[PDB]
RNA sequence: GGAAGGGCACCACCAGGCGUGGAGCCUGCGUUUGACCAACACGGGGAAACUUACCGGUCCAGACAAGCAGACUGAGAGCUCUUUCUAUGGGUGGUGGUGCAUGGGUUCUUAGUUGGUGGAGCGAUUUGUCUGGUUAAUUCCGUUAACGAACGAGACCUCAGCCUGCUAACUAGCUAUGCGGAGCCCUCCGCAGCUAGCUUCUUAGAGGGACUAUCGCCGUUUAGGCGACGGAAGUUUGAGGCAAUAACAGGUCUGUGAUGCCCUUAGAUGUUCUGGGCCGCACGCGCGCUACACUGAUGUAUUCAACGAGUAUAUAGCCUUGGCCGACAGGCCCGGGUAAUCUUGGAAUUUCAUCGUGAUGGGGAUAGAUCAUUGCAAUUGGUCUUCAACGAGGAAUGCCUAGUAAGCGCGAGUCAUCACUCGCGUUGACUACGUCCCUGCCCUUUGUACACACCG
């Protein structure tokens, strides 16, 4: 997963170079095994899962786009 | 329990005297809120001159 | 031999001045050259804070201000006689530091 | 027409002061004359410089439309993006927005 | 609050050999300022002895301080069966 | 190592912490300040009390000496802490402050307690005294009541060395009562009574 | 009091300087709340996580004192598994209410307030505390049924302003010489001389200096005032700190292990984390930032400050010097400073030119593409493109009299990242030096059917 982040925008490049937490691989393992109810939205979209639902706090981009609370 | 990273921010620093999370003065490492610090200014050695 | 530097740190001018004169004259007792006293530039700590515990009322700020005074003495002598001279009594508010110079 | 070529090409979209500067000096064109003096023997050179930035040694960052979603060069509503739908910058719009 | 035998032993030894107690109101600090015990355990144990008259308290600037008496030392001897 | 500014701030806040800790433990004895000095290899911290025979109890003083050694991570055999008697109980502002607090807590009427304290401060030899009690005494409405006499300056630089003031918040049965005591000190050239300098308005004349 | 006199004030005016209200911007008030001259960049309140008081699961932080590897979830959090907590009695936490139960303002920056004895009145009360002349002043001289006194003012303290006087400076400087650098000398840059000499230049201490003294006039021959020489200073020199009595149902229970009462005290109103929200917007108002351009933008090239702050050495959390790489944003190496040593060698303005009066190169709102830093997790900063309103702003409205206003930056607080407030310095003026006309404040006389006191 080097060419993709290489032509990804600056923010995905920096964030993926900065490392990942445990919940990211927990999420990807759950997604590939199931092949969506978590509240986390700070995963920059890679072409892995191209093919929704996040807690809004009341009920090449992050998942911090569809989390609209009002 | 306290899983959120408290390495910085008002969630880690409190007034040494009282314990508020607001009004924290930090200059010269005072580590106290303005009310408590103004209460003990004479005690610390902080005296008005002008 | 083995020049010795003593630093005198305080907040009160009178105590520092009297103890500095006392120490310099004591060094002069042993017939010893003393370069000084050197009056280190005073350093000021300024802090401003709002009196009102709650922001209600016109904003009035008090300005606490502390002064730190310092003197430095260099004595071209063996350290033992420096310790002998400084071994005499002291007054409150003055801190004595000794270093090899 | 009458404005200097330094800022005569500011009018055409996609080109401002910076690209006008990058084109009026990379074709070895005179700079202290107006556009009305400019004739056809240098208009073709100007368009060649403008239309072919990378081949003319334009610094790669200078191009405005950079690395499209995939080539350095000089939809949001449909994909349901907060940027296309929306202020996107996240502004304290409690007071502003009084234009209608 | 549940307390292990070894931890209570260590707290008692610290209270006996060095009969002065101080503590900081920070259970996130998993080590008591001198002994490796977590702060919460020793604080709750002391608050348990608080109503037992064996120690007297003084709280100054978010800091617990605890002061000993004859009942405290005799309780320590009774628990340790010295 | 530690810079001078941080160290000075640390000792200032440490002295404030020591004052707060000692004033909330010697309520039965009348803690009346502390003097701290740093001699070569020794850090002396002498506590003051109106009643000293009860501070000694001298084992408890040794426990309170270990208190600063181990709580503040001070080195052993480098810190000393003893107790001392007040030169003048009445002339000390905090002494009469907690004396009035104790008197009102015991069951005496507040008015009589302040009259007694007011007589005691003139027994000491104060130039003037002032006692202000604010809060609810008997009624739901709170009131401010004062007893003052003698010389009572109110402004200028001389206010911060020619007077001694103390303020306390005594927790009563029905609430918290605020007490303030202010004592004027006369000119003692030696300096044992009050200030060592005369007042700007006080001028002495040598007869011809 | 839309009554008569006296006095004072750029939070009042006259004479002006800048402005606000008009444009865009951001920030507060009218998805936690407090606050209505004296709320509205205020709660030091510039909230990505907590702060948090508003809206899923979780432990008991119920102390003291009758009875014993599977699935769901965001999260093997909890439930399957392990293992030797209760029924009360009650305690802790509560940013839950009560600031009208309480404790710990730009009333009033004005000069005012009160005992003791004495005099007058049956008494509330009154004189002292005042006809008059002065003062910033209830400051003083005097008058005097008052005399003698307490506060406030003054006095006091801090800083700046002057010292070719003193004290003494290798963590600060000045000069000469010697050496090296260039055009012997002379112009000239750098380096030493453990004393070349000195403290004139910077630092910091003791001191001095100004007290209205002399000159004239005025006033009473007082108190003092005006104009003069001199002097650094003739306004107590300027600017501040402190600042009396009496109150507000002024603010704060959401600063306080300050606290009384009511309420939760276990499907907890605390506690721990997850996410959101306070950042809403058709709309009204409030404090400031950026402009309307040619007195300018833009591009070259001269260059003059103060205040303060700056490390845990883990490779290294702070200030960062220098070298290298990178258009810039940013990265690696050499390292210094726990500090007068190192950062610290510290802009408008000013010669020169392209603009050329055009909403134009004034202006950059707003957008897209893009790189990287901070942060655990996106805030900001680089490049180009986009180029909105805006051509001195109605009623109203705020600040200010000298290095002041106005203009330009710097530091600190805020801070893992992001600048309004507190100080610092730079350039540097117009008018006024009068008054109570308006807005107030103070005193005396007077009127009153008010006393919650004319919002009567
Ligand atoms: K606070
Ligand atoms: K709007
Ligand atoms: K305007
Ligand atoms: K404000
Ligand atoms: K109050
Ligand atoms: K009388
Ligand atoms: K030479
Ligand atoms: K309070
Ligand atoms: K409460
Ligand atoms: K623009
Ligand atoms: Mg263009
Ligand atoms: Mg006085
Ligand atoms: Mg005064
Ligand atoms: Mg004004
Ligand atoms: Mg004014
Ligand atoms: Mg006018
Ligand atoms: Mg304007
Ligand atoms: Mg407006
Ligand atoms: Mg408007
Ligand atoms: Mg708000
Ligand atoms: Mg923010
Ligand atoms: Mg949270
Ligand atoms: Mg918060
Ligand atoms: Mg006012
Ligand atoms: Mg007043
Ligand atoms: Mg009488
Ligand atoms: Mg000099
Ligand atoms: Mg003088
Ligand atoms: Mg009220
Ligand atoms: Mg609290
Ligand atoms: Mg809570
Ligand atoms: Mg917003
Ligand atoms: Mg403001
Ligand atoms: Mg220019
Ligand atoms: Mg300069
Ligand atoms: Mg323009
Ligand atoms: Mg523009
Ligand atoms: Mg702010
Ligand atoms: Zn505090």
């Amino acid at each position: 997963t080097e060419d993709l982040v290489q032509l990804f925008p600056a923010r995905p490049r920096r964030r993926f170079s900065r490392g990942l937490k445990r919940k990211p691989m927990a999420l990807v393992k759950k997604l590939r095994k199931a092949k969506v109810r978590t509240h986390l939205r700070n995963m920059i979209i890679m072409p892995e899962m191209i093919g929704v639902g996040i807690y809004n706090g009341k009920c090449g981009h992050y998942l911090a786009e569809f989390s609209l609370s009002y | 329990w306290n899983s959120h990273p408290k390495n910085y921010g008002p969630g880690s620093r409190v007034c040494r005297v009282c314990g508020n999370s607001h009004g924290l003065i930090r200059k010269y490492g005072l580590m106290c809120c303005r009310q408590c610090f103004r209460s003990n200014a004479k005690d610390i050695g902080f005296i008005k001159y002008r | 031999q083995h020049r010795i530097r003593i630093t005198l740190s305080s907040k009160s001018v009178k105590n520092l001045e009297k103890v500095c004169s006392d120490l310099v004259r004591g060094a002069k007792d042993k017939l010893l050259r003393v370069k000084g006293p050197v009056r280190m530039p005073t350093k000021v700590l300024n802090i401003t804070t709002r009196k009102s515990p709650c922001g209600e009322g016109t904003n009035t700020w008090d300005r606490f201000e502390m002064r730190v005074h310092k003197r430095v003495i260099d004595l071209v002598s063996s350290p033992d006689v420096v310790k002998q001279i400084t071994s005499i009594t002291i007054e409150p508010g003055v801190e004595v530091e000794v270093t090899i110079s | 027409g009458k404005q200097k070529i330094m800022f005569a090409l500011t009018s055409i979209k996609g080109v401002g002061r910076r690209f006008s500067n990058i084109v009026c000096k990379k074709a070895d064109i005179d700079m202290n004359k107006r556009a009305g003096e400019l004739s056809a023997e240098e208009m073709d050179r100007l368009m060649a410089v403008v239309h072919n930035p990378r081949q003319f040694k334009v610094p790669d960052w200078f191009l405005n439309r950079k690395k499209d979603y995939g080539r350095f060069s000089q939809r949001l509503k449909k994909i349901r993006n907060h940027r296309g739908l929306r202020r996107v910058r996240g502004q304290h719009t409690k007071t502003t927005g009084r234009r209608g | 609050m549940i307390i292990s035998k070894k931890n209570r032993n260590e707290i008692c030894k610290y209270l006996f050999q060095e009969g002065v107690l101080y503590a900081k109101k920070d259970y996130n600090l998993a080590k008591h300022p001198q002994i490796d015990v977590p702060n919460l355990q020793v604080i709750k144990l002391m608050q348990s002895f608080k109503s037992k008259e064996y120690v007297r308290e003084t709280f100054s600037w978010q800091h617990y301080y605890w002061y000993l008496t004859n009942d405290g030392i005799e309780f320590l001897r009774n628990f340790l069966n010295l | 190592q530690i810079s001078k500014k941080k160290k000075f701030v640390s000792d200032g806040v440490f002295y404030a912490e020591l004052n707060e800790m000692l004033t909330r433990e010697l309520a039965e004895d009348g803690y009346s300040g502390v003097e701290v000095r740093v001699t070569p290899m020794r850090t002396e911290i002498i506590i003051r009390a109106t009643r000293t025979q009860n501070v000694l109890g001298g084992r408890r003083i040794r426990e309170l000496t270990s208190v600063v050694q181990k709580r503040f991570n001070f080195p052993e055999n480098g810190v000393e802490l003893y107790a001392e008697k007040v030169v003048n109980r009445g002339l000390c502002a905090i002494a009469q402050a907690e004396s009035l607090r104790y008197k009102l807590l015991g069951g005496l009427a507040v008015r009589r307690a302040c009259y007694g304290v007011l007589r005691f401060v003139m027994e000491s030899g104060a130039k003037g005294c002032e006692v202000i009690v604010s809060g609810k005494l008997r009624a739901q409405r709170a009131k401010s009541m004062k007893f003052k006499d003698g010389y009572m300056i109110s402004s200028g630089q001389p206010v911060n060395e020619y007077i001694d003031a103390a303020v306390r918040h005594v927790l009563l049965r029905q609430g918290v009562l605020g007490i303030k005591v202010k004592i004027m000190l006369d000119w003692d050239p030696k300096g044992k009574l009050g200030p060592t300098t005369p007042l700007p308005d006080l001028v002495t004349i040598h007869p011809p």
